[PDB]
């Protein structure tokens, strides 16, 4: 909770990078539930936060 | 990035996992390095860009991971995760922290 | 994982005991109960602290 | 009851000349029979003096040879020259071995002729080959040939054993006879003159081969022994490592079907848990490479055995793998030059390309651990940190050896390496400056000792000035106090005194768990033991300095910090011919006070950092982390069942993460077992390597041939318990060879069985394996009293040192540091205590030992005409024996077998009464007096001294405590509290347990509090005499256990001891005058 | 001679008693 | 006694 400013900055940075790189996508961003997923460690989320 | 020694010191002083642990077990902070932070940033943005489903791997006893997963679910759309992983993370948060 | 729509499995035949070996097959039932006891011992967690 | 017959036959064998005479001496407690014994001995001496046969005397005094007890045999031989070679030529019929001089990387490690390695006598040194044992190769050959002669006409499997050993000894004897048996000197050293034209490693190889061939019983034994004996003639460097390598993988190939789980330091709770062994293909490739390396070295039978076992990977046939592992260590030591061994140790590739983040976190963790260890004592002004210098002075006896310095005491000159004597000398000459830590840099580089273990690489040891120990002692003692209650520190963790000798790794082994284990014995000069480690400790000390207001604690911390700063920039000395190499070495090594605990701290921090990085790619909970000396192991638990890919990925990630910090690690990941230096677990079972070498030693000891025979028997017992059985007859032959003393060049005295197996300072072995010796007959009590009379001896060196002005000045300075001023009574007690602490000096202890042995020899040459009222343990047991009735009983097998390599009878005991639960310490550690002593000094008074003290007057106890270094207020508190009244019972318990070896040999593995055992003992309780009840119950337990050990069956004991008998024995229970040689202590764990 | 070790290694890699479940490979 | 210094 005490990292509120850093987390706001991180969210804005992540969203901006997503939008900027999404501007470069030329094929439809179709959302499907894929057979295999990309595993994400919540400890990596803790590291980023 | 924040100096990892400083952040580990802060989080260890506040969490005090050593005192909570049973004398026969070992508990300490894990996965608080810069490599993990960079991997998380890349994984989140790349998964959202490619619309590839993500799965959540966590240890329920590590409530720090759940607290960070709260932010993850806040910022990352819930449909970017396989239903089972989202349900597991949310149920861990509910039954370990909130309720 | 999201299992594909073309995935298959075989259900085990979990019908309850039709021979009723618990009734009048005392030696066979003793063997069965001994096996169950050994398995239960194998899976019972070990006390700690 | 076979030792005397074997001794007589051996004397006939080795002295087969017609002029050889054996004169048997006897003794008796009965005066009527003792008179006949004396007359018989006198007549035998007279007949030998006149050269007359003694056969008729055996008829005249046939009662003495029947009713009296043999005391010794006097042998007169006059044809000893060239006897062993005359016997050996018979067995040299085979083809002698020819060494392959292109097998070892270093030229001098190839078994070539000595002249080829040392052209001149001045260049020669036996240090690279010295067996370092006070027994000759000629004696080993004589023992083997005596065994062959004795068992020449055996039948059945005995004949097969004889044939196998005959083939192996044919190899050895042909090889030795090709060059002739080298002759040792009085010091049992092999000179250049007798070694010029022989292979350099002939003697040590022959000793190892004799041990191996006398350890052969089965066909598999024979194959292993033949392979190793033939290969070790040429291979002197890599053979043991080659053979022991596969085990580290084999433990990971056996599934667990039930296992043990450590609870507290020896207590096991058993699980029926089933765990499958998950092995990736890379591990199988590594095992294939290991077998290929075996075959490239000329091995055929051992790799074939391993391949055959690999068909099923079953725990039932794993004993053969354990056998190969144990046998690998018996190919001897590798005593390479100090230069090569050191250069191998300090072969470093330091880089600036390391992960800065990881190193900073590791340094921070070291700082945090130091602060955690030392916060409370530093914050609360602990007395030890206030009196750190005094604590170090009092504990100097526990310090490592320094470098030899020329000391003078009075008019005598000595060359002690003991740091306490160095402190004395420096005090006398105004050079005692604890406040100054001498530098260890290029100006004063550190001398190096070496620790050598078979198979393992040599380790370097710092030899530091005593100021380092003085500065570090109290801080490290606080660190050990903290580490004793921290489970992570496997080396130190213990509730009272005993370590988790079985380890704690099998509790969390599961199908969702994997155990990562790593050998860290080679991390002495690693980059993480450089500046980061020392500076982490320094930062911890800097933090601790702000937590205290006492100037003395701050000075202690400053001195410790200065030691660390100096050791950061240190050099080491290594001789090389006529040039001393000064090599920069700012890394860690043993020989420093903090080395063990500091290494544990650093390893814990490093593994925490590595696991933190490994969590990036996998989700797991770290169940336990253990840092046990030369090994580390951590158990990781996953949310899924462990797969091959998971194991391989975790291993690779651990290796790469360690490499990120420049640490070279072979990270071994298993699911079912680990392999560390001091044990290995396979299939839920625990194994200890049985590699103690018998006829070879790491370095020359400071003991006598008598004590070395005792140590030889102790090592044989430990090896037997661990699954490496050497023939007991060979061991007894060595015992009789080593305990014999030359009265003259023609007369030699051989002690009898009663002398050697009696509980005393002279004890060497036991008549029965694994059974403590005691006896209720009059002769045994008589001889025990006689031997006790000889225990007390003085040392001239100790007397001269204690009378010197140097020692008196040291005592005065110690007293003034202890807050006594010309007390005249306290000072004398302190002087006595310091003179006792001088016993660690090898000349003093050797002088006392030789005085004792000489007195024993004078007694043994005559029938024992000694009588005393002194009470020994045999007296107590004789008093209580007549009131015990024995019946046949039965115990079912109801306990698991967790040590498959235990001997069948010991295993039977364990299966019937169970394994030890908790241990009563043998030194009275958990008594109030012992805890009070430990509060100020790490010096441990012997339990016999405490037993004597606790029954003295109050003022005598107070004076003794003050002499030990306890302040007068605390000693007076202890005495006025009358705590000694309760303490005497704990002291008596420890004293008796020490006398009867309850915590040594196989007894340490047994549960003496077992409900099954006490179900066999029926002693009706009579209260208010706890000592008598205690001794009765312990005696009953020993009788039952020993009967089961010898016979494999069970007896119930019943003793309705009369109250009058109890009251009579109560007086004697506090006046026991008994000793047992510490050299007979067979520690199953080591 | 070395072919015996080759067969041993291949059998060990494909041994029944050392293999773990293989569902994920089936899906992949 | 000659010395060799290895840094």
């Amino acid at each position: 909770s005490n990292r509120l400013g850093q987390l706001v900055d991180l969210t804005r940075l992540l969203a901006y990078n997503y939008e900027t790189l999404m501007a470069c996508i030329t094929m439809n961003m179709q959302h499907v539930q894929t057979l295999t997923t990309e595993k994400l460690q919540l400890t990596s989320v803790t590291s980023l936060c | 990035l924040v100096s990892t020694e400083a952040q580990i010191q802060k989080m260890s002083q506040d969490l005090q996992l050593e005192a909570l642990t049973i004398q026969s077990e070992t508990q300490f902070l894990t996965g608080i390095n810069s490599q993990a932070a960079n991997d998380c940033f890349k994984t989140l943005i790349a998964a959202m860009l490619s619309q590839r489903t993500m799965s959540l791997d966590f240890v329920t006893t590590n409530y720090m991971s759940l607290i960070s997963g709260m932010w993850l679910l806040t910022v990352v759309p819930n449909d970017m995760f396989i239903r089972e992983s989202l349900v597991a993370c949310q149920l861990a948060i509910i039954n370990t922290i909130i309720y | 994982r999201n299992l594909p729509s073309t995935a298959r499995y075989i259900r085990p035949n979990l019908l309850q005991d039709r021979l009723n070996l618990h009734d009048n097959f005392e030696s066979l039932w003793d063997t069965i109960t001994t096996s169950n006891y050994i398995l239960a011992r194998s899976v019972v967690p070990d006390l700690k602290e | 009851g076979k030792y005397n017959l074997i001794l007589s036959e051996y004397l006939s064998f080795i002295y087969n000349s017609q002029s050889a005479v054996q004169i048997p001496i006897y003794y008796s407690s009965n005066s009527e029979l003792e008179n006949r014994c004396i007359e018989f001995h006198s007549k035998c001496l007279e007949n030998s003096k006149n050269g007359l046969s003694l056969k008729k005397l055996f008829v005249e005094y046939s009662d003495v040879i029947e009713n009296a007890t043999l005391l010794s045999i006097l042998s007169y031989s006059y044809d000893k020259y060239n006897a062993v070679e005359r016997k050996l030529v018979k067995y040299a019929k085979g083809k002698p071995l020819e060494a392959d001089l292109t097998v070892n990387e270093l030229d001098y490690e190839n078994n070539k002729i000595t002249s080829e390695l040392f052209p001149t006598a001045e260049e020669y040194t036996d240090l690279l080959m010295d067996p370092a044992i006070l027994t000759s190769l000629s004696s080993n050959l004589n023992a083997v040939m005596f065994w062959l002669e004795k068992h020449e006409n055996d039948v059945a499997e005995k004949l097969k054993i004889y044939k196998r050993r005959l083939d192996l000894f044919t190899i050895v004897a042909s090889t030795v006879n090709k060059y002739g048996v080298p002759r040792h000197n009085a010091k049992y050293r092999y000179e250049y003159e007798v070694m010029k034209d022989k292979p350099y490693y002939l003697v040590t190889w022959a000793n190892s081969s004799i041990e191996m061939l006398m350890s052969v019983f089965s066909h598999e034994d024979y194959l292993i022994a033949r392979e190793l004996i033939v290969l070790s003639y040429s291979n002197r460097s890599t053979l043991a490592k080659l053979v022991s390598s596969p085990m580290s993988i084999l433990v990971a190939l056996v599934d667990i079907n039930g296992t043990f789980i450590t609870n507290e330091e020896l207590e096991l709770e058993f699980s029926n848990k089933y765990v499958r062994a998950i092995v990736p293909d890379q591990t199988f490739d590594e095992l294939k490479q290991m077998l290929d390396n075996m075959r490239k070295a000329g091995l055929t039978d051992i790799p074939k055995m391993i391949q055959d076992w690999l068909v099923d990977c079953s725990i039932e046939k794993f004993p053969l793998m354990a056998k190969i592992y144990s046998w690998s260590f018996h190919v001897g030591f590798r005593k390479q030059k100090m230069l090569d061994a050191a250069l191998d140790q300090l072969k470093t590739e330091y880089t600036e390309d390391v992960d800065d983040e990881m190193y900073r976190e590791y340094t921070m963790l070291i700082r945090d651990e130091v602060v955690k260890m030392l916060e409370e004592p530093v914050k609360h002004d602990d007395h030890l940190l206030q009196d750190s210098e005094l604590a170090g002075l009092l504990s100097m006896s526990s310090a490592s050896n320094g470098e030899s310095r020329q000391l003078k005491f009075g008019r005598k000159t000595i060359f002690s390496t003991k740091k306490n004597m160095h402190v004395m000398d420096d005090m006398a000459n105004g050079r005692y400056t604890p406040g100054i830590i001498p530098p260890v840099n290029v100006d004063k580089p550190i001398p190096l000792g070496r620790r050598d273990v078979p198979g393992r690489r040599t380790r370097i040891i710092f030899i530091l000035p005593y100021e380092y120990f003085i500065a570090q002692h109290a801080v490290v003692e606080k660190m050990l106090i903290y580490a004793k209650h921290t489970r992570e520190y496997a080396e130190f963790y213990s509730q009272s005194n005993q370590l988790l000798s079985y380890g704690d790794v099998t509790r969390f082994l599961s199908n969702n768990s994997m155990v990562l284990y790593t050998d860290v014995s080679q991390w002495d000069s690693s980059q993480h033991n450089t500046q980061p480690f020392r500076k982490g400790i320094i930062m911890g000390l800097d933090m601790l300095a702000n937590m205290t207001n006492d100037a003395r604690v701050i000075q202690t911390l400053n001195l410790y910090k200065q030691t660390q700063i100096n050791l950061m920039d240190s050099y080491v000395q290594i001789p090389d011919g006529n040039v001393i190499k000064k090599i920069q070495y700012g890394a860690v090594a043993s020989g420093e006070k903090q080395t063990k605990a500091a290494n544990s701290i650093a390893n814990l921090a490093l593994i925490k950092t590595v696991l933190s990085r490994i969590s990036n790619k996998y989700s797991f909970a770290t169940k336990i982390i253990r840092v046990d000396g030369d090994d580390n192991y951590a158990v990781l638990q996953f949310n899924t069942e462990v797969t091959k890919q998971m194991v391989q990925d975790v291993s690779n990630d651990v290796r790469e993460t360690y490499a990120r910090m420049n640490t070279k690690v072979k990270a071994l990941v298993s699911t079912v077992g680990i392999e560390i230096a001091k044990r290995y677990i396979a299939g839920g079972k625990i194994f200890f390597r049985a590699g103690i070498n018998l006829l070879n030693n790491e370095k020359k000891g400071q003991s006598t041939q008598w004590d070395q025979a005792a140590v030889l028997y102790s090592n044989y017992i430990v090896n037997r318990l661990r699954g490496f059985e050497t023939d007991r007859e060979f061991i007894l032959t060595k015992i009789m060879q080593m305990t014999s003393v030359a009265i003259t060049g023609s007369l030699r005295l051989f002690p009898s069985e009663r002398v050697l197996t009696t509980n005393s300072t002279f004890k060497v072995f036991d008549s029965e394996d694994f059974i403590i010796e005691y006896g209720t007959t009059d002769d045994e009590v008589y001889i025990q009293r006689a031997f006790m009379s000889l225990s007390s001896q003085k040392s001239g060196i100790a007397d001269e040192i204690a009378a010197s002005s140097t020692f008196k000045n040291y005592v005065s300075r110690l007293s003034e540091q202890l807050l006594f001023s010309k007390n005249n009574i306290v000072s004398r007690g302190i002087a006595l205590t310091e003179k006792a602490k001088l016993n660690s000096y090898a000349p003093i202890s050797l002088e006392k030992r030789r005085a004792q042995i000489s007195a024993l020899l004078t007694m043994l040459q005559k029938p024992v005409t000694f009588k005393s009222s002194k009470i020994t343990i045999n007296d107590i047991l004789r008093d209580i024996k007549p009131f015990f009735t024995v019946n046949e009983a039965h115990l079912p097998i109801q306990y698991q077998k967790f040590m498959p390599t235990l001997p069948d009878n010991v295993q039977y005991i364990i299966q019937c009464i169970g394994s030890r639960t908790y241990q009563i310490e043998d030194d009275g550690s958990k008594s109030a007096i012992s805890r009070l002593i430990s509060k100020y000094s790490v010096y441990k008074p012997s339990i016999e001294e405490l037993y004597k003290v606790i029954s003295l007057h109050e003022n005598e106890i107070q004076l003794y405590l003050i002499s030990l270094g306890i302040p007068k207020i605390d000693a007076d508190t202890y005495v006025g509290s009358k705590i000694y009244s309760q303490d005497k019972y704990r002291i008596l318990e420890s004293y008796v347990y020490n006398l009867l070896s309850i915590n040594y040999g196989c007894y340490q593995l047994f549960d003496f509090n077992s409900p099954d055992l006490e179900k066999l003992i029926r002693i009706p309780f009579k209260g208010k005499i706890p000592a008598v009840t205690f001794i009765l119950h312990l005696y009953a337990k020993l009788e039952v256990i020993n009967h089961a050990i010898k016979n494999g069956s069970w007896i119930s004991l019943f003793c309705n001891y009369p109250k009058s008998e109890m009251i009579k024995l109560w007086k004697k229970m506090w006046n026991i005058t008994s000793l047992r040689s510490p050299y007979t202590n067979a520690n199953f764990f080591q | 001679n070395k072919e015996e070790s080759k067969q041993l290694l291949e059998v060990l890699k494909t041994k029944e008693e050392h293999q773990k479940e293989v569902q994920y490979e089936i899906l992949q």
